[PDB]
């Protein structure tokens, strides 16, 4: 389609970028604000449109992009935002049209090398599946040619938080010449806040659209794109409210001092400093080479359950705990820990494993609980107060339920004291209600055709050992 | 990740076969509430120094100016002195603050004037006293 | 005098807790729910 | 309570301001006793 | 309020048509848990 050549620069990025952290009107003061934002003085690279040479390549989006555009004739219509930009994902389409600024996540077969023909666009083939079509303002953007030098730069920093685009612009006054020295503007333009696009959607990768003429040859015009770091930044606030001037804490050991204190102006002196200009780049993760899985198999689908009164204790060890492998199988009505979190029980060791097993009715599922009363906490299974482990629970009436009903589960109704954590009391006797002697254990009518509240639930206890 | 949408069509390895990663609810009108359909619907808030567009059902109240009050400005409660105010305030905004997170002033949602808010009594005030076993009259400086 | 009748009588302050009293908190609440409202007491306790 | 284990099932047992575990060592000076019936989803409304 | 109770009888206007205040429950046998009627006892204890 385009056969025409690129040209990409490396100059550097001086102080732009800064854009608003939040949205508090503040005055008159020095903020610390830490976060993603673009480095001073790093590595951005210089795209040029100018001399007919098409640049548009798919650059990584990382942990957010600074987009800054400088042209003249309104080159550069909008981007394009996926992983893999094809129709086997969902991507988003944010541009404009002339009259609108249009934002589409959208499964699109995108044609090779979108871009603009004049007015008429020439973006997708197709689209369908299609979860967000709206304007975000209706400002006028004509496709007409503007001769001369370039006249102001139009910035934007692209974040991703919460599944949402943020999107912070800030447009400058900017004379650049045609032949001259491609390098960005000094001072502080902070970008304000636009829009936040709910777009839902994991991006990796981000590509520019621009128009070209009708014979399809570019126009004059020049884009930027930078990479966010995790940095900290100070920001001066201006009695007004906006954002008057920065410094990059990282930058030189005279911002570390700066960001040390929280001045612009220090005085003359010698200054202990804290720690800014390090920060780890790389994760190193070392965990044993064990591979086998842990016989969850073994546990969770077994022919028979234990009763409460006679909970099975079972040593889980070496092997890899992975509660994704019974999705598909086992639907866990309760999955409660304590001491851990079970969104970090992937990232976990554990010294030492045991699992109990059990079978208890409906509505005493909530027993399974440290501090709890009832008569399973009571007299069947006891937790201690400082548990660390997992309580598994969920329903089982296509086993431990029959039509007929079923009558081999048992639980204790009467103990002389209450069960001590841990504690197992196995023993058959009979204890005095009024004048008659009944047996200390009852039995478990589990019919099939009943309410949950009594319909049979298989609990698996997980106890954990950091050592 | 948290509010994250993937709608891709797309199988995965189980074993040595391949099975679809989307599988099917079977809601039968005869099951056990555990597995009977549920709607879920999410709602996220946000409460930023923005023009209120979602509110509660609260009835309004004729403003009161010069007295100690309490007030409620579109959600934001507090107590003090409400007064007119010369503050020009940047638009799409509501109240302003201080470097102690102080609200001074506010925009009203109904007149879209700004108002000051004074907190009750700012002013130091001392009691000048001969003394319990002396005298019960006292003298009261009202300072600056 | 005065500090040490004043550091006598900053113990009956909750510091945030359901009671001033260490007893009634023990004998009402398990060790789990007691132990956040004895951590307070001993930092308030401790600050005094 | 533990008379009414053999007889009375309790789907929900939560309680405020004391431990479940700790009321067979407490003594009450007042204790009121509020009965209804609500739906079965309606349960969780009763709390503050 | 809390602990306030209500037993009047009267209507109020939905719409334009008046419909009275007090809803019936229908506890049908055959239902789900969720629509099964609960016993709800609270116990209020005082500790002075
Ligand atoms: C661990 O094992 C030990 C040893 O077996 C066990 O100690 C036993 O505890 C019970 C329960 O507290 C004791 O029995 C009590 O003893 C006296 C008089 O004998 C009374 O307090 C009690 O009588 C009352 O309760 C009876 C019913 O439980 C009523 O019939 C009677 O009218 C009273 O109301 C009660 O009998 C028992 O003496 C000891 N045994 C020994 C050898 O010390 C302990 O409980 C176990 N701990 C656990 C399981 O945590
Ligand atoms: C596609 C993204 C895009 C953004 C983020 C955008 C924002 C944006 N463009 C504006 C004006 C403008 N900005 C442009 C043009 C552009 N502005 C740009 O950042 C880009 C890429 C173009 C060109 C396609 C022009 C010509 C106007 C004036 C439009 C008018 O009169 O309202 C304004 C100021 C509105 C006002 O002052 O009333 C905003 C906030 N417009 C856009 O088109
Ligand atoms: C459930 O347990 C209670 C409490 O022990 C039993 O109630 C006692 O029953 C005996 C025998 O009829 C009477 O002599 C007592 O007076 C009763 N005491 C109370 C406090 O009610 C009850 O019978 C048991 N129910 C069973 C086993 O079905
Ligand atoms: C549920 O997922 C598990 C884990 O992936 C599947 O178990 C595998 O089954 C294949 C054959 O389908 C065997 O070759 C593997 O050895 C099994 N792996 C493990 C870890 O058990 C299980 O088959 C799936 N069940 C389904 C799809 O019904
Ligand atoms: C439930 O209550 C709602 C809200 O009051 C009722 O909806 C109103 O219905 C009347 C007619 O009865 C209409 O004139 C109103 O416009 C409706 N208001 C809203 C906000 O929808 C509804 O009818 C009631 N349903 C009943 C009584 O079955
Ligand atoms: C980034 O720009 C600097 C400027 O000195 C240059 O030395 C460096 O090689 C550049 N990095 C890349 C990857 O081009
Ligand atoms: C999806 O893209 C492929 C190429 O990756 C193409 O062959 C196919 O026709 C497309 N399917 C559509 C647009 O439905
Ligand atoms: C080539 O570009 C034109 C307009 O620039 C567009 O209509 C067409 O779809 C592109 N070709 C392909 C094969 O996508
Ligand atoms: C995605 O599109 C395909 C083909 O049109 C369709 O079968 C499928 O239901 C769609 N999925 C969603 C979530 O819209
Ligand atoms: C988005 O909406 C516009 C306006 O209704 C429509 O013309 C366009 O085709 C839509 N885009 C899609 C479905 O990709
Ligand atoms: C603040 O805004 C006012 C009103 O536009 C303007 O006169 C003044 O110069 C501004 N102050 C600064 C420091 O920019
Ligand atoms: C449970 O797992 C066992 C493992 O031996 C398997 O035989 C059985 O088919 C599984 N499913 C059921 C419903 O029992
Ligand atoms: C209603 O709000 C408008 C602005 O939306 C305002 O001009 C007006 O004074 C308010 N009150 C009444 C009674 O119309």
């Amino acid at each position: 389609n385009i056969t025409y050549g690129s040209h990409h620069l490396y100059v550097s990025s001086r102080t732009r970028g800064v854009y608003y952290p939040d949205d508090a009107f503040r005055s008159s003061t020095n903020v610390l604000h830490e976060g993603f934002f673009l480095p001073f003085d790093s590595n951005v690279t210089w795209y040029s449109f100018w001399n007919q040479k098409y640049s548009v390549a798919t650059s990584p989006f990382g942990d957010g992009v600074y987009f800054s555009t400088i042209d003249k004739s309104n080159v550069v219509r909008g981007w394009v935002f996926g992983t893999t930009l094809d129709n086997d994902t969902q991507s988003v389409l944010l541009y404009n049209d002339g009259t609108h600024v249009r934002v589409e996540v959208c499964t699109f077969h995108f044609c090779p090398t979108p871009v603009f023909s004049a007015s008429s666009p020439h973006l997708y083939s197709s689209a369908f599946n299609c979860t967000l079509n709206y304007t975000l303002a209706s400002v006028r953007a004509d496709f007409t040619e503007v001769d001369g030098s370039f006249k102001t730069i139009r910035e934007f920093v692209f974040k991703l938080q919460d599944g949402s685009l943020n999107v912070y612009y800030a447009s400058t006054s900017y004379v650049l010449a045609i032949g001259a020295t491609s390098q960005l503007p000094s001072g502080v333009t902070p970008l304000v806040p636009l829009w936040k696009i709910p777009i839902g959607l994991n991006i990796t990768n981000f590509k520019t659209l621009v128009y070209l003429r009708s014979d399809n040859t570019p126009l004059q015009a020049a884009y930027v794109v930078g990479h966010l770091k995790r940095r900290t930044m100070m920001f001066k606030y201006d009695e007004n409210g906006t954002i008057v001037d920065a410094i990059d804490c990282a930058l030189d050991p005279l911002s570390e001092t700066k960001c040390t204190l929280r001045s612009f102006i220090v005085e003359k002196g010698i200054y202990q400093t804290s720690n800014f200009r390090v920060q780890p780049q790389d994760t190193v993760v070392r965990f044993p080479n064990i591979t086998n899985l842990c016989p969850f198999s073994e546990v969770f689908n077994a022919t028979t359950f234990a009763s409460v009164y006679a909970w099975n204790r079972k040593r889980i060890s070496n092997c890899v705990a992975d509660y994704s492998v019974l999705y598909n199988s086992t639907s866990f009505s309760t999955f409660q820990c304590y001491g851990v979190s079970s969104t970090k029980l992937n990232d976990l060791c554990f010294t030492n494993v045991y699992a109990d097993s059990f079978v208890v009715r409906g509505d005493e599922v909530r027993q399974i609980a440290p501090g709890q009363t009832g008569v399973i906490a009571d007299y069947n299974y006891k937790l201690p107060d400082d548990f660390t482990g997992c309580v598994l629970a969920w329903n089982s009436r296509n086993q431990d339920a029959s039509t007929s009903g079923n009558f081999n589960y048992y639980y204790r109704i009467w103990r002389s004291e209450k069960l001590r954590p841990f504690e197992r009391d196995i023993a058959h006797y009979d204890y005095q209600v009024g004048t008659q002697f009944k047996s200390s254990l009852k039995n478990y009518g589990f019919y099939s055709s009943a309410g949950d509240s009594h319909q049979p639930y298989r609990v698996v206890v997980l106890s954990f050992e950091l050592l | 990740r948290p509010f994250e949408r993937d709608i891709a069509h797309y199988d995965y390895q189980v074993g040595t076969q391949f099975k679809s990663s989307l599988k099917n609810y079977g809601f039968y009108s005869s099951a056990g509430d555990s597995h009977q359909p549920y709607r879920v619907v999410v709602l996220s808030f946000e409460l930023l120094n923005a023009p209120a567009t979602v509110c509660g059902p609260k009835q309004s109240t004729e403003l009161i100016k010069n007295k100690c009050v309490n007030f409620n400005f579109n959600g934001l409660t507090g107590t003090g002195v409400l007064t007119d105010s010369n503050k020009k305030f940047q638009s799409f905004q509501q109240f302003g603050r201080d470097v102690s997170d102080f609200t001074d002033s506010v925009k009203d949602p109904k007149t879209l004037e700004v108002l000051d808010i004074t907190p009750c009594s700012y002013g130091g005030v001392s009691v000048i006293t001969p003394g319990t076993n002396a005298s019960t009259q006292v003298a009261v400086l009202y300072q600056d | 005098a005065q500090a040490l009748n004043t550091l006598v009588k900053q113990l009956s302050s909750n510091f945030g807790a359901i009671s001033s009293v260490l007893n009634d908190i023990i004998s009402r609440l398990d060790k789990v729910e007691a132990e956040v409202q004895i951590d307070r007491l001993i930092t308030g306790r401790l600050q005094s």
